[PDB]
C-alpha cells in the first residue's frame, strides 16, 4: 500500500540479514543512526515492528530523527528513539503506472501532529473546526487523500519509494529471531578448539564405534572428563583425546 | 464459520466521501487479501480494489480511480473504503472477498480464484421529500383459460409497500413489477399473478396494499372502469 | 486411562493442565476453562499442542517452571497385580511452563485398577551396563547392607 | 478500463445441454510462467455469486466442476459440459493483474423451451385513474417465449420513447415463460385527447406483431 494506508507488521522468528538490503541485493537505501549495519546479523532479538509500505520518494531525504516533512510528520513519523532502521528501495515500475495508479495516493496536511509511530491508517475528512459538512470539503479542507504525479519517470518531488521500518522490541521474553550459531564444517584428527552447543573444550575428536540412546548427548568417565559427543547437525558420534603434552 | 459483514452505506446524496467498512473472519487478516468488488441491485459484479499480506493495493474501477482511498485496520479485522461522489455507477453492493491462494501468489498478491463472499453495502442514491401513496389497480384486457392481474402502487414513496391478493389467497405464479422514476421522483411497483380470468365481469375484485413502514394494511378495491 | 488435569484452584481462575488422547490426536492444553469432567465414548491458553496387557509408568515432577514427564510402556501377561521385575525409564516430555500446582486427578470415559506412589529426595546408586541402560540399582537408606 | 466483452450474450440453452461462452479483455494476464489469470465466475439474483474455474482452466471449488476453461493471454472462453438450471444464469469473468478491471456485459443464461403460445394483455385504467393526471397503461406478456420481444407504441402515427418505461420479470419454470410489461404514463391534458393507443408487440411464435389496440380505460 502507500504510506497513508502504512502496514503494521509485528515480525518475529526470522533471519535478520543485512546482506540483502545492500550487497546480496542492490536495494535503494538502507539507514539508521544508533545500530551498526553490520551487526544486525548476529545479535538476537525478541520482536520488531515492521512499518511496511509505499511513500514518495522526495521526502526520504527527509526521513530522519527530526527533518520535518510531508512525509516524515504528515505521512507517517520517524521521531529521534529510531531504535531499528529503515529500508527503502526505489519501486519506479512498481508504484507508477503509465495509465494513472490512481490507488497509491499519499495523506496530505494530515489532520493532527503525528503521534509517536502513529497508525497513520487514519484516512479521514481532514480537520478543521467544528463545521459539519456535506462531505465537501468548504474553503479551509482540500482532499488529504491527493493523487502522485503517477508517470513511469516521476519527477524528483514525486518519487517511488518502498519502504521497511523495523523498530525492535527485546524488552519482550525472546523469539530468538537471529541467525543461529554459524556452524564451520567438522575436523577430524587435528588439535583444535571447539564448542559444541555450550560444551566448550579442546583436543582431537575422531571417528568412534560406541553407540548412544535417542536422548543421550555427552559421554563420561570414571571423572566426569568428557569423552564422547555427537554432531549437532546430524547423527554421529566422536571420541575426544587431549592433545599431546610432556616432559623435554 | 465465515460470514463476512460489510456496510457504510445508505441513504447517501451523490457528492459526500464515507467509509464503507468490511469486516472479516475465518482466517488471519494481515496474511490475507480482502478485496471490493462491487455489484450493484439488477447489475453484474465488479472488482473495485484489494489489499494485501503486505497491505498490497492495486487499484480502482474504470471511471472510479482516484476517488475511493483504500485504507486497513488489520488488528481488528476492517477494511474501510473511501467514498467519493457516489453515482449509479459508483454505487453498488460492496462485496469483500478473499482469494484461497497462500503467499507470494505470483509478482502479485492473491487475488484470483477468490469464490468466498461476503455482504455487501447497500449504498443507494436516491433522497427527496415525501407524500402520501396512491395505487391503480391493473385489469386484463377488456373481453377457462389464463390472463395475469395485479395492482400497481404509484406516486409513492419510498419502497416498498407490499402487495397481495385477498390475504394470500390467489397468489400462486407471482411476478412483482420493481420500481420505476417518473419525473419527480415517487416509486411505482406491483404484484402480477398468472391467474385464470375472471377478472372483469363476475368479480369486484380487492387487493392487499402493505404501507410497512407506518405499520398499516390497505384492501382496497380493484375493478376497471365499468 | 488416558485423562490428566493438574492444577491448584480448578476454578478456571489459575492455569489449569490438561493432556488429554483423541482417538487420532494426543491433546495438551494449559488455558483456564473449566470443561467436561467426562469425555464421552464411541465404539490464558498461553501453549497448547496437538498430534490385562499393558503397563504404563510415568513419573511426573516440576523444577523451576519446567515440568518433567518420564514415560514407559512394557507388555505384561497377568491380571491380579504388577510382579517384581526391574525396568529403566526414558525421559519424554520437557515442558517450559511455569505455574504452581498442588494437586491432580485422572481424567476417565464412560461405557478398576491404578496404583499412584510418592517421591522423596534420597541418595541412590546406579550400575551402567555397556551400552548405557540403567539395569540396577540400590538405596543408600533402606538397611545396613544397603548403606 | 478493461475493454471485455462475453459472446454470446444472450443465448437460449436448454438445460442439460452444454453452452459455450467467451471472454475478451484488454490489458494482459501473462506472467513469466504462462499464467491465464481470468478466472470465470457466476452471478445469481439471490444467492452468493458463484466462481467457475481459477486460473482459467483449473476448475474452482465450491461450485460443479461442470464447467470447462480454455483459453490464452486475455481470450478465456469457458464451455458448461451440461449445465443445469443450477448451473445458467448471469456469467462473468475476473481478472487481478493490472488495472483498471473492467468487466463483461455479463452473459444471460437461461432455460430454454419450444415455442410455446403467447399469453398477451393489457391494462387499461381504473375509473380514478382517468382525472388523476397520469393514465398509466401497462402491456404485459405472460406466457410467452423466447424471451426477446419488440415493443412499439402507436398513437396518432407516433411512437412514445422517453415517455414509456418497460419493466420484466424473472422466468415462470411451469412453462418456461417470462413478462414483459411496457408501463406508459401520460397527463390528463393529452392522453385523452386522442382515441387509440396501440401496444404492438412481436412475438416469435405468432410473427404478426401483436397489437393491443384500446380506445380508453375499460
Ligand atoms: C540437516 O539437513 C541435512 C540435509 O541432508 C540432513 O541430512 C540432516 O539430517 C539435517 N539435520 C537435522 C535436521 O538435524
Ligand atoms: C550391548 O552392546 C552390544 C553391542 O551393541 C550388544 O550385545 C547389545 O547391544 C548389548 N548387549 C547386552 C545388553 O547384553
Amino acid at each position: 500500500a502507500s504510506v497513508y494506508a502504512w502496514n503494521r507488521k509485528r515480525i518475529s522468528n526470522c533471519v535478520a540479514d543485512y546482506s540483502v538490503l545492500y550487497n546480496s541485493a542492490s536495494f535503494s537505501t538502507f539507514k539508521c543512526y544508533g545500530v551498526s549495519p553490520t551487526k544486525l546479523n548476529d545479535l538476537c532479538f525478541t520482536n520488531v515492528y515492521a512499518d511496511s509500505f509505499v511513500i514518495r520518494g522526495d521526502e526520504v531525504r527527509q526521513i530522519a530523527p527530526g527533518q520535518t516533512g510531508k512525509i516524515a510528520d504528515y505521512n507517517y513519523k520517524l521521531p529521534d528513539d529510531f531504535t531499528g532502521c529503515v529500508i527503502a528501495w526505489n519501486s519506479n515500475n512498481l508504484d507508477s503506472k503509465v495509465g494513472g495508479n490512481y490507488n497509491y495516493l499519499y495523506r496530505l496536511f494530515r489532520k493532527s501532529n503525528l503521534k509517536p509511530f502513529e497508525r497513520d491508517i487514519s484516512t479521514e475528512i481532514y480537520q478543521a473546526g467544528s463545521t459539519p459538512c456535506n462531505g465537501v470539503e468548504g474553503f479551509n479542507c482540500y482532499f488529504p487523500l491527493q493523487s502522485y504525479g503517477f508517470q513511469p519517470t516521476n519527477g524528483v518531488g514525486y518519487q517511488p519509494y518502498r519502504v521497511v521500518v523495523l523498530s525492535f522490541e527485546l524488552l519482550h521474553a525472546p523469539a530468538t529471531v537471529c541467525g543461529p550459531k554459524k556452524s564451520t564444517n567438522l575436523v577430524k584428527n587435528k588439535c583444535v578448539n571447539f564448542n559444541f552447543n555450550g560444551l566448550t573444550g579442546t583436543g582431537v575428536l575422531t571417528e568412534s564405534n560406541k553407540k548412544f540412546l535417542p536422548f543421550q548427548q555427552f559421554g563420561r568417565d570414571i571423572a566426569d572428563t568428557t569423552d564422547a559427543v555427537r554432531d549437532p547437525q546430524t547423527l554421529e558420534i566422536l571420541d575426544i583425546t587431549p592433545c599431546s603434552f610432556g616432559g623435554v | 464459520q465465515v460470514q463476512l459483514l460489510e456496510s457504510g452505506g445508505g441513504l447517501v446524496q451523490p457528492g459526500r466521501s464515507l467509509r464503507l467498512s468490511c469486516a472479516a473472519s475465518g482466517f488471519t487478516f494481515d496474511d490475507y487479501a480482502m478485496h471490493w468488488v462491487r455489484q450493484a441491485p439488477g447489475k453484474g459484479l465488479e472488482w473495485v480494489s484489494g489489499v494485501s499480506w503486505n497491505s498490497g493495493t492495486i487499484g480502482y474501477a474504470d471511471s472510479v480511480k482516484g476517488r475511493f482511498t483504500i485504507s486497513r485496520d488489520n488488528a481488528k479485522n476492517s477494511l474501510y473504503l473511501h467514498m467519493r461522489s457516489l453515482r449509479a455507477e459508483d454505487t453498488a453492493l460492496y462485496y469483500c472477498a478473499k482469494a484461497v491462494e497462500m503467499v507470494r501468489g505470483l509478482g502479485a498478491d492473491p487475488e484470483y480464484g477468490m469464490d468466498v463472499w461476503g455482504q455487501g453495502t447497500t449504498v443507494t442514491v436516491s433522497s427527496a421529500s415525501t407524500k402520501g401513496p396512491s395505487v391503480f389497480p391493473l385489469a386484463p384486457s377488456s373481453k377457462g383459460g389464463t390472463a395475469a392481474l395485479g395492482c400497481l402502487v404509484k406516486d409513492y414513496f419510498p419502497e416498498p409497500v407490499t402487495v397481495s391478493w385477498n390475504s394470500g389467497a390467489l397468489t400462486s405464479g407471482v411476478h412483482t413489477f420493481p420500481a420505476v422514476l417518473q419525473s419527480s421522483g415517487l416509486y411505482s411497483l406491483s404484484s402480477v399473478v398468472t391467474v385464470p380470468s375472471s377478472s372483469l365481469g363476475t368479480q369486484t375484485y380487492i387487493c392487499n396494499v402493505n404501507h410497512k413502514p407506518s405499520n398499516t394494511k390497505v384492501d382496497k378495491k380493484v375493478e376497471p372502469k365499468s | 486411562i488416558r485423562g490428566w488435569i493438574f492444577g491448584t484452584t480448578l476454578d478456571s481462575k489459575t492455569q489449569s493442565l490438561l493432556i488429554v488422547n483423541n482417538a487420532t490426536n494426543v491433546v495438551i492444553k494449559v488455558c483456564e476453562f473449566q470443561f467436561c469432567n467426562d469425555p464421552f465414548l464411541g465404539v490464558n491458553c498461553t501453549f497448547e499442542y496437538v498430534s490385562f496387557k499393558n503397563l504404563r509408568e510415568f513419573v511426573f515432577k516440576n523444577i523451576d517452571g519446567y515440568f518433567k514427564i518420564y514415560s514407559k510402556h512394557t507388555p505384561i501377561n497377568l491380571v491380579r497385580d504388577l510382579p517384581q521385575g526391574f525396568s529403566a525409564l526414558e525421559p519424554l516430555v520437557d515442558l517450559p511452563i511455569g505455574i504452581n500446582i498442588t494437586r491432580f486427578q485422572t481424567l476417565l470415559a464412560l461405557h478398576a485398577a491404578y496404583y499412584v506412589g510418592y517421591l522423596q529426595p534420597r541418595t541412590f546408586l546406579l550400575k551402567y551396563n555397556e551400552n548405557g541402560t540403567i539395569t540396577d540399582a540400590v538405596d543408600c537408606a533402606l538397611d545396613p547392607l544397603s548403606e | 478500463d478493461i475493454v471485455m466483452t462475453q459472446s454470446p450474450l444472450s443465448l437460449p440453452v436448454t438445460p442439460g445441454e452444454p453452452a459455450s461462452i467467451s471472454c475478451r479483455s484488454s490489458q494482459s494476464l501473462l506472467h513469466s510462467n504462462g499464467y491465464n489469470y481470468l478466472d470465470w465466475y457466476l452471478q445469481k439474483p439471490g444467492q452468493s455469486p458463484q466462481l467457475l474455474i481459477y486460473l482459467g482452466s483449473n476448475r474452482a471449488s465450491g461450485v460443479p466442476d461442470r464447467f470447462s476453461g480454455s483459453g490464452s493471454g486475455t481470450d478465456f472462453t469457458l464451455k458448461i459440459s451440461r449445465v443445469e438450471a443450477e448451473d445458467v444464469g448471469v456469467y462473468y469473468c475476473m481478472q487481478a493483474l493490472q488495472t483498471p478491471f473492467t468487466f463483461g456485459p455479463g452473459t444471460k443464461v437461461d432455460i430454454k423451451r419450444t415455442v410455446a403460445a403467447p399469453s398477451v394483455f393489457i391494462f387499461p385504467p381504473s375509473d380514478e385513474q382517468l382525472k388523476s393526471g397520469t393514465a398509466s397503461v401497462v402491456c404485459l406478456l405472460n406466457n410467452f417465449y423466447p424471451r426477446e420481444a419488440k415493443v412499439q407504441w402507436k398513437v396518432d402515427n407516433a411512437l412514445q420513447s422517453g415517455n414509456s418505461q418497460e419493466s420484466v420479470t424473472e422466468q415462470d419454470s411451469k412453462d418456461s415463460t417470462y413478462s414483459l410489461s411496457s408501463t406508459l404514463t401520460l397527463s390528463k391534458a393529452d392522453y385523452e385527447k386522442h382515441k387509440v393507443y396501440a401496444c404492438e408487440v412481436t412475438h416469435q411464435g405468432l410473427s404478426s406483431p401483436v397489437t393491443k389496440s384500446f380506445n380508453r380505460g375499460e
